[PDB]
């Protein structure tokens, strides 16, 4: 041992004494698809409540602006060619591929909407369109207030911070896919055309294997390699293979690897094995952070081990019923969909002179706000005295009410049943599942408070 | 008008070495008023005279350009003039880097005289390319003094043992025992000025509290922790004051060695879990954790 | 108009219901001159809004209440929402992402700018309230003492944060620390006493002391829940079912579900919960909060001195990393396996 | 007067000191017309714009020089590789033949965008204009430009070569420098010229003469006496002791904390701890070295490195 | 004068590419069958990214290579004014060409390009896509924006294994009459890091230098801390022996190299070391946060002694 009990006879020294005075001494040292675009209105596909809907609102009830969302590959850009055509109508479109300063923003659309056309007077009408928004965008409101020909403005989120305040005077639609029980016949058809010939079973592959994309299917008669490296790891030198076989993007390869690996099944007590591994996705999230905090290429060869220590730890004999990762990316877009909502519901109370709280505070703490809001549930009958004194009830509920512009709103669900929903829909703000739920309040108890709302907003003013 | 520039007036060696010259760049630092700005600026005076006077100072992008239309500029004709920078503390790291590249390129006929609370400066300007000079705070006693002066010539109620008290909680430099007298006085209404003023003022947490935290670590219980943790969160204290107390009151009593190192320890990775931002409350509850573990052995 | 949250908020200095020797103070202050920059801490629900607006109501006049929305645009464009006054402005940039720095240089600059037409009468500066100061980054916080020292003469900052232990040093130093506490479980079964007599109404002893206690000394808690439990059943009872948050709720669940058993099925569970809780836009310093102190209630007392360390642990973790969810679920992990082993043996 | 450090900055290619290898090699090129693109790293201070400088002035003339080497700092201000740098590499000479130069000092400063631009330009213009990158992180680089160029390593300045540069320079300067002091000013240099000159500057300048005490409280790096009492404050005196004396010590002197545990880890490894002891002291210092870089109170800290030592006082004394 | 061997022996033709067999084979194909689609190509630096892209375009398009090709780099404006002006204009243009050629685009380097940039290029790849193809290039992927990797066959390229490496060293100094020894090939193959633009540069240095290639004249051309010595270093860290250890770490520290040379080196021999994977999975993460750590700004000597320490307690 170093530690000496006397001092060194010719070594330089130093000495360490116990807390009880001992002491010791230590030595120091020293093409096909357009050639089949839709002719006419008999040309597009059934099962479709895109194209079936929005000629009811393009005639000439009374919405102004239009939207998109759902899916990509729907045809939401050739029905509105389509549909031009068959009612006979002319077709505009502009893009992110020229110069949109805001002002020559303002220029490139006001030809499309305000002018006729130089020809028959026949082809007069216009449609308008605009694609890829995701100084313009505060023209574009301040143009929304009134206008005589209806636009597209291509996006997929109608719960937009800003498209949300323009979808509630537009017609916005349902997407839903377009099924293949004629796309496989339009296919047979195109082949026909072009001299292939292929058995219905493998066009209906080629159809599938692409998601039923009409785009990529007439490209046909002519996806992700992640699921590889989720199976390198996570079933069986192996460690070197996983490193090199994790050639690839790494973000998606770790949500995979999160969302995936406490459904196999190693071990009941490998409580220990997921607690290494959430060390290991903590060390990737801290590496992804430092690598731009200060930003160093050197330090972005760590995370692929990530897949490495998710070897070793859970490989296993097979059973490998591996997911794609959506958890993260459902979660994020579902926070973002939130605070949009809270920003809503914010933007309708915060600033109106008084409810003077965090916003944040106030998410914490509007339950009970829609407890209060609750009220007893007497089915009140009499013009006066609401089955309660009105001033310490219904009547401060809707004032406290119009104060968060809260309101009941009349909806017909699809089963043809009568529902009121809260205007802003903060309950699914403010409620959570799978706990204990409170009934509701009743049909006509919610008509009755829109009611009182509506005169409420007639007295303030 | 604050009393601290009200009454804003030991190294007149760094005068001399200054004008001693017939230049390198200085690094200045010390507490706030030790007055290393007015050495400089009477440096300057005496070193060119009262007709020549000085550059002194957004990002870095606009320093850089005016050190640029400063130094690259004729004198009247001694060979070197300065730019200041005060302040220098709270320049960030790009920030001190791209200023140790602007105090090139203009070395050949310009000098800086950079202000700053010490430690905080890049190893570049702070080794090499700087004359450092530190700036001892005044003692004690007559810093007393001065409170005393200031307190009696502004007709501020404060006694010899608030002044004490005052220094205490502010110690190392005045200008900050000085805005506590005029904020004290002020929200007193200068009638009386007390300790417990003087505590709030100053964001002191009161002794009290403190004994009741170490009363409750060696009670033994963890719900006891939880009470009087989630009550000194919800009075408002600071954590890091709660962390600054507490080491003095555990470095200075007759715990064990081991028992004060393993506190100490826990004390430091506290403090430097609220300087990245974590959680006050936990922090505090996993810190009497580990003391009551400690006290209860 | 109607929330009792909002009803009874005091007008004046002069009729706080508790913090009367800091209201005394506060009116001290301001009816001297050269009211300096006041930075406003506590936690929420201990009136530092209300204490901050009472400070302006005896500052400016009572226009002050005359509340006016507005919006402005910076330089990067984002456009912010703010709320101003004849006298003040009130703004959160926070909000603004991480272009706060030049939203809040901006709205200074403005403020100070328009202060100059010829509006002296009452007050030689404008108020400018920033809220939750504490969730600005380091740079809009040098900003903001930069702009604070430049403008000192024209314009009033006053800060307001639950915690100051994000604001930069440099900006306490500038400013005057205000500590509002949060009100006793004796101020908030008085202060709940007082709503209900002016309310018409009578509230058991019993009754107000379990609000306070539910509420955690948050008064906006306790005043939302007297009201919630008034229109539950007017005639209140000393055992009345008070009710809470379902955020607390599914938190307090999640604990039990954590307890309950110690398996990778549980975790991921729990894990689904955790999103649960974050998607709902509570803050995860928040969820892991509520997750040890309502753990701590199923551990035996030799546990939970680790159990409130890892706690710890991991909230740093979480403040240090990106994905809350990762450090959420390493700490549940972590727990299960402790409480696991503990159980087991 | 003008600084030592611009005043003996070298101007002939013999001035250079232990880097015989690199100015051979370099001369080599010139000699043989195989310059390549060059990449000088190394510690501050060690002489490779020098080298780069003599080198560009054997090879062009005064006249010569200033059109044809553009010397550029990445510091300064992606526009200068679009701008001056792609003007200078994709036009000829003016009043020469051969090729010219660019020297980029601080190259390490640039941003991967900017390296990438580089990269493309050095590529493109390799047979007309060399380039120089100097830096101080060779790790800095992207691995696509290094992979253009040969690097050479400026290493630290050791002592055995250090000091006649210095000798020269209190000689022709009235210096008056003790053995103590000219060791001390090497020891606080660390292979430094820049930093060498500048001590040696600041303490013949404050004091008047150069001595290890003189250096030492001039520069405000703790003496080896201060260090060796700290030590044995904390293996030797209690807690509340060694924490008061440390203390008093480190107000009196302004000592750092950083400067303090930087040479407290050297003594660590000096003396004779065991094994595990080592383990510990070397993990808790790091520990209060990240931990002080980030902006913490100072005592606090100051404290957890008696804490550290305190713990392992027992365990050695048993 | 003469050329450098990384651009004397730069692939003139797909088949003489080392790189990776499938995209190779996969650009080969589009050259062969023509009708090329936009393609997108990520990969490691020095992989043969741009000299795949440059001789794809050239075999597709033969003379009309100088007028129908638009070849674009990180040291040419790519802004949002390009993308919409310069590309534009360029997609637009009529050039005459066989049945199945069309107008190549090459934004090499387009991971620098800017969101904004990208968005720009967005639907002037699609409109233009019956006359024009883009040939994008990149080293990260995550830098190009959904909308392109949608549009584009994304091709990957990865790091040259060793043996690519020493097959193309070997035609090199067989065509180049260079001395060496196996030694100095491994030498060679390890500065490379995968990169045969790397390989072929230390080569030519070495051989300009001293001509022979052996291992000693590689590591004092390619100047590194020595992975003999860190190996060794790791190795006592694995034994628990921190003065060890710590001897090598001092003698690298004396020697001159940053901390982030000898924590990088320290990573690569870590990487392919002799250990259990456990235990090499916990270096590799101990070495990421002192790397962290580093980078972050904390580089002193006492820095790396805790990273040796902290090492040689992972092994208790
Ligand atoms: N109902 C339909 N009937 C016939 N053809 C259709 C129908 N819907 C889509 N198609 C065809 O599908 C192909 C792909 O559609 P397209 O590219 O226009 O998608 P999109 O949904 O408009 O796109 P995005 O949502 O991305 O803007 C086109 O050839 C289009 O004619
Ligand atoms: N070998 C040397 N002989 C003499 N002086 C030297 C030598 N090396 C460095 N110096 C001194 O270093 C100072 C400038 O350093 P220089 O720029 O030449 O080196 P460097 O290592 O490239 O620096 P940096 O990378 O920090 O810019 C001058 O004072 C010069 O005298
Ligand atoms: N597969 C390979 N076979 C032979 N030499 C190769 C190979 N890959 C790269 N090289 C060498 O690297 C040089 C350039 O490689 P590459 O095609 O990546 O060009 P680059 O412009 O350096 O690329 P980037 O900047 O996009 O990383 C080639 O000229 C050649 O010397
Ligand atoms: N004296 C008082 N009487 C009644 N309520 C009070 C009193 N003081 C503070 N409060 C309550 O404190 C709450 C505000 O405190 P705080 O959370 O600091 O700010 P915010 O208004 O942003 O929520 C208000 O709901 C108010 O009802």
């Amino acid at each position: 041992n170093p530690v000496l009990r006397r001092p060194p006879i010719l070594e330089d020294y130093v000495h360490v004494t116990s807390t009880e005075g001992v002491r010791a001494y230590l030595v120091l040292r020293a093409l096909w698809v357009d050639e089949f675009a839709p002719r006419h209105y008999t040309e597009l596909l059934s099962d479709d409540f895109t194209n079936r809907c929005l000629l009811k609102w393009l005639k000439l009830p009374k919405q102004k602006v239009a939207l998109l969302c759902g899916p990509p590959g729907l045809g939401k850009t050739t029905l509105a060619h389509v549909i031009a055509r068959h009612a006979g109508y002319s077709v505009v479109e502009m893009n992110a591929s020229d110069d949109r300063s805001p002002e020559v923003f303002r220029t490139r659309i006001e030809a499309a909407t305000q002018m006729e056309s130089v020809l028959g007077a026949g082809g007069k009408p216009n449609c308008l369109v605009i694609d890829e928004i995701d100084g313009g965008g505060r023209r574009r409101r301040a143009e929304g207030g009134l206008l005589m020909r209806p636009i597209i403005c291509i996006c997929n989120d109608q719960f937009a911070p800003s498209l949300r305040q323009l979808k509630q005077q537009a017609f916005l639609l349902h997407f839903p896919p377009t099924l293949p029980s004629r796309l496989v016949q339009r296919l047979q058809e195109v082949s026909l055309r072009q001299g292939m010939r292929a058995d219905p079973g493998v066009l209906a592959a080629l159809c599938e294997k692409t998601d039923n994309d009409i785009r990529a299917c007439i490209n046909t008669l002519q996806r992700r390699g992640l699921f590889s490296v989720w199976q390198e790891v996570f079933q069986l030198f192996y460690r070197v293979l996983h490193a090199a076989a994790s050639a690839g993007e790494h973000e998606k390869v770790v949500q995979g690897l999160f969302d995936n690996f406490l459904r196999l099944r190693l071990r009941d007590s490998s409580l220990g094995a997921v607690c290494v591994a959430l060390d290991w996705l903590a060390f990737d999230d801290l590496l992804a952070g430092a690598a731009h905090h200060s930003q160093s290429f050197q330090l972005l060869r760590y995370p692929p081990f990530l897949p490495v220590a998710f070897h070793v730890l859970f490989a296993s004999s097979h059973t490998p019923r591996i997911t794609f990762p959506s958890s993260q990316q459902e979660a994020q877009n579902r926070m973002s969909q939130m605070r949009n909502l809270i920003q809503t519901l914010v933007s309708g109370i915060a600033p109106a002179t008084r409810s003077r709280a965090t916003p944040q505070a106030l998410l914490l703490d509007a339950l009970c706000l829609l407890l209060d809001i609750l009220a007893p549930k007497l089915r009140p009958v009499s013009t006066q005295l609401y089955s309660t004194r009105e001033k310490q009830q219904l009547a401060s509920l809707v004032g406290t009410m119009l104060a968060y512009s809260l309101t009941y709103r009349q909806e017909r669900t699809p089963d043809g049943q009568y529902i009121y929903r809260l205007e802003p829909n903060v309950e699914e703000l403010c409620r959570f599942p799978e706990l204990p739920a409170r009934k509701p309040l009743t049909y006509q108890t919610k008509q009755l408070i829109a009611r009182e709302i509506e005169v409420e907003k007639m007295r303030r003013a | 008008v604050p009393w601290v520039e009200k009454y804003r007036p030991f190294q007149e060696e760094v005068v001399a070495v200054l004008k001693k010259s017939l230049l390198p760049n200085l690094l200045f630092y010390g507490p706030p008023g030790t007055g290393k700005t007015s050495t400089i600026l009477a440096a300057a005076r005496e070193l060119f005279g009262p007709e020549l006077f000085r550059l002194r100072v957004r990002g870095i992008q606009v320093v850089r350009e005016k050190v640029k239309n400063f130094a690259q500029l004729t004198v009247s004709g001694p060979p070197f003039k300065i730019v200041i920078l005060d302040e220098a503390d709270s320049m960030t790291s790009a920030a001190q880097a791209a200023l140790r590249r602007t105090m090139e390129k203009e070395s050949k006929t310009t000098r800086f005289c950079l202000i700053c609370n010490y430690v905080s400066r890049i190893i570049e300007p702070l080794t090499s390319r700087c004359s450092k000079f530190r700036f001892k705070p005044l003692s004690d006693k007559i810093q007393q003094q001065r409170l005393l002066d200031i307190a009696k010539k502004e007709n501020v109620k404060i006694s010899d043992e608030g002044i004490a008290y005052l220094v205490k909680v502010s110690e190392g430099d005045l200008r900050k025992a000085i805005t506590f007298l005029q904020s004290a006085t002020r929200l007193t209404g200068g009638k009386e000025i007390t300790e417990k003023v003087i505590t709030d003022i100053a964001g002191v947490i009161p002794a009290e509290k403190i004994d009741g935290v170490f009363a409750a670590c060696q009670s033994g219980s963890f719900d006891k922790l939880e009470a009087v943790v989630k009550d000194l969160i919800d009075e408002g204290h600071a954590a890091t004051q709660l962390v600054n107390q507490l080491h003095d009151v555990v470095v200075e009593n007759n715990l064990s060695d081991k028992q004060k190192s393993i506190i100490t320890e826990k004390l430091a990775e506290v403090d430097k879990c609220l300087a990245d931002g974590a959680d006050e409350h936990l922090q505090l509850i996993s810190l009497c954790a580990t003391v009551m573990q400690q006290l209860s052995q | 108009m109607s929330l009792w949250v909002d009803k009874y908020r005091p007008c004046s200095l002069g009729r706080l219901d508790y913090h009367k020797e800091q209201a005394a103070q506060l009116r001290n202050l301001v009816q001297c001159g050269d009211f300096p920059h006041l930075l406003v801490y506590g936690p929420s629900g201990a009136g530092k809004k209300t204490r901050i607006m009472c400070i302006l109501r005896e500052l400016y006049g009572v226009g002050v209440e005359k509340l006016r929305i507005e919006h402005q645009t910076i330089t990067t464009k984002i456009e912010i929402s703010t709320i101003a006054s004849n006298y003040h402005l009130e703004v959160n940039p926070s909000d603004a992402g991480n272009s706060d720095r030049v939203v809040i240089q901006e709205m200074l600059k403005t403020v100070a700018q328009s202060q100059q037409l010829e509006t002296n009468s009452q007050r030689d500066f404008k108020v400018v309230l920033l809220t939750e100061v504490d969730k600005l980054t380091k740079d809009a916080q040098h900003a903001l003492r930069r702009t604070m020292e430049k403008y000192m003469s024209t314009c009033r900052l006053i800060l307001c944060c639950n915690s100051t232990s994000k604001v930069i040093p440099p900006i306490r130093s500038r400013c005057l620390a205000v500590r509002v506490p949060a009100p006793s479980i004796e101020d908030i079964c008085h202060v709940l006493s007082t709503v209900c007599k002016k309310e018409g109404l009578n509230l058991p002893s019993q009754l107000a002391h379990r609000l306070a206690e539910k509420s955690c000394r948050n008064l906006r808690k306790a005043l939302l829940m007297c009201e919630a439990c008034r229109v539950q059943q007017y005639p209140f009872t000393a055992d009345q079912e008070i009710p809470e948050t379902d955020w607390e709720v599914y938190l307090r669940e999640t604990a039990n579900a954590i307890v309950s058993q110690q398996t990778p099925q549980r975790l991921l569970e729990v894990r689904g919960r955790l999103y649960e809780l974050l998607t709902h836009c509570i803050p995860p310093e928040i969820i892991m909060k509520g997750l040890l102190s309502e753990l701590l209630h199923n551990c035996d007392g030799q546990l939970k001195g680790e159990v409130a360390q890892m706690a710890a642990y991991y909230e740093h973790r979480l403040q240090l990393g990106s994905k809350a969810i990762y450090h959420l679920e390493a700490f549940v992990a972590k727990f299960m396996a402790l409480y696991k082993k503990f159980m087991e043996d | 007067n003008l600084p030592w450090v611009e005043k003996y900055r070298p101007q002939t290619l013999n001035d250079l000191i232990s880097h015989q290898d690199i100015l051979s090699t370099i001369q080599k090129f010139i000699n043989e017309d195989r310059l390549p693109h060059l990449l000088l790293y190394g510690p501050p201070g060690t002489g490779k714009t020098s080298t780069i400088l003599a080198c560009a002035k054997q090879l062009y003339k005064d006249k010569e020089f200033g059109s044809m080497v553009l010397e550029l700092n990445a510091s300064d201000d992606i526009d200068i590789i679009r701008g001056p740098i792609l003007s200078f590499a994709s036009t000829r000479t003016i009043f020469k033949k051969g090729f010219k130069l660019v020297i980029l000092d601080e190259a390490d400063a640039m941003t991967q965008d900017a390296q990438n631009a580089l990269r493309r330009v050095i590529e493109k213009f390799t047979e007309n204009t060399r380039f120089c990158l100097i830096c101080n992180y060779l790790s800095k680089i992207i691995p696509a430009l290094q992979s253009r160029c040969t690097r050479f390593r400026f290493g630290p300045l050791t002592p055995e070569l250090m000091v006649p540069r210095l000798e020269h320079v209190v000689e022709e300067e009235k210096v008056d420098i003790s053995e103590d002091g000219m060791k001390a000013l090497v020891t606080l240099s660390s292979g430094d010229m820049r930093r060498a000159l500048n001590i040696l500057q600041s303490t013949n300048m404050a004091f008047g003469k150069v001595t290890e005490e003189t250096v030492y409280t001039c520069t405000g790096h703790p003496l080896k006496s201060d260090i060796a009492n700290i030590l044995d404050w904390m293996l030797n005196q209690d807690f509340t002791t060694a924490y008061r004396n440390i203390t008093e010590l480190k107000t009196l002197k302004g000592l750092a904390l950083h400067d303090i545990l930087t040479e407290i880890h050297l003594f660590v490894h000096r003396v004779d701890f065991p094994s595990s002891v080592r383990i510990h002291l070397l993990t808790k210092m790091a520990d209060i070295e990240y931990r002080l870089s980030v902006g913490t109170n100072e005592k606090i800290q100051l404290s957890s490195l008696i804490a550290a030592f305190q713990v392992t006082r027992d365990l050695i004394v048993a | 004068y003469e050329l450098p061997w990384v651009e004397k022996y730069r692939p003139v033709k797909l088949n003489e590419i080392v790189g990776n067999e499938d995209t190779v084979s996969r650009l080969e194909v589009f050259a062969r069958e023509g009708n090329v689609p936009n393609i997108i190509i990520a990969g490691p630096p020095g992989t043969g990214k741009t000299t795949s892209i440059l001789c794809l375009a050239r075999a597709l398009l033969g003379p009309a290579l100088k007028d129908a090709m638009l070849e674009l780099n990180a040291s040419n404006d790519r802004g949002i004014d390009v993308v919409r002006n310069k590309i534009k204009m360029f997609a637009q243009q009529k050039v005459t060409l066989p049945k199945g050629r069309h107008k190549i685009i090459i934004l090499d380097e387009a991971d620098s390009m800017t969101d904004g940039a990208q968005q720009a290029l967005r639907r002037t790849m699609e409109i233009y896509s019956k006359t024009t193809r883009f040939a994008l290039a990149c080293n990260a992927s995550d830098k190009i924006i959904e909308p392109i990797q949608s549009r584009c066959a994304v091709l990957r390229y990865t790091k040259l294994t060793d043996a690519q490496i020493l097959t193309r060293l070997m035609n090199v100094i067989e065509k180049e009459r260079v001395p060496y020894t196996d030694d100095g090939l491994e030498a060679i193959i390890f500065t490379a890091q995968g990169d045969m633009r790397q390989a072929l540069n230390n080569l030519q240095s070495t051989f300009s230098g001293f001509g022979f290639i052996n291992s000693e004249n590689v590591f004092k051309v390619c100047d590194e801390p020595h992975p003999l010595l860190v190996k060794e270093m790791i190795q006592h860290c694995v034994n628990a022996n921190i003065d060890e250890a710590y001897k090598i770490l001092a003698h690298l520290w004396h020697l001159g190299y940053s901390p982030e040379d000898i924590i990088g080196n320290i990573f690569r021999v870590c990487k392919t070391f002799q250990m259990a994977e456990y235990l090499k999975l916990e270096f590799i993460k101990e070495i990421g946060y002192t790397h962290m750590k580093i980078a972050e700004g904390v580089n002193s000597l006492l820095q790396m002694a805790g990273l040796l320490a902290r090492l040689c307690q992972k092994t208790m």
